[PDB]
């Protein structure tokens, strides 16, 4: 731990999702778009 | 999923509750207890 090829130190994290031991609360996002109007659409509002 | 309805008003009469609050807890629950 001396400042300065295996010996090199290297900051490492792990992730581990634990999504199915419960109900999930963290979520990626969703981009959402403009919305037009007075015209046939497919609309997807909150699902 | 719990949920927690509520309306304060100033017994007789009909009232309609709203809902206030969902938390995402996924608790075993099975009783509960007051705070005076």
């Amino acid at each position: 731990f001396q400042p300065t090829v295996g010996y090199q130190p290297y900051r490492v994290v792990v992730l581990s999702f634990e999504l199915l031991h419960a109900p999930a609360t963290v979520c990626g996002p969703k981009k959402s778009t403009n919305l037009v109007k007075n015209k046939c659409v497919n609309f997807n509002f909150n699902g | 999923y719990f949920k927690i309805y509520s309306k304060h008003t100033p017994p007789q009469g009909f009232s309609a509750l709203e809902p206030l609050v969902d938390l995402p807890i996924g608790i075993n629950i099975t009783r509960f207890q007051t705070l005076l």
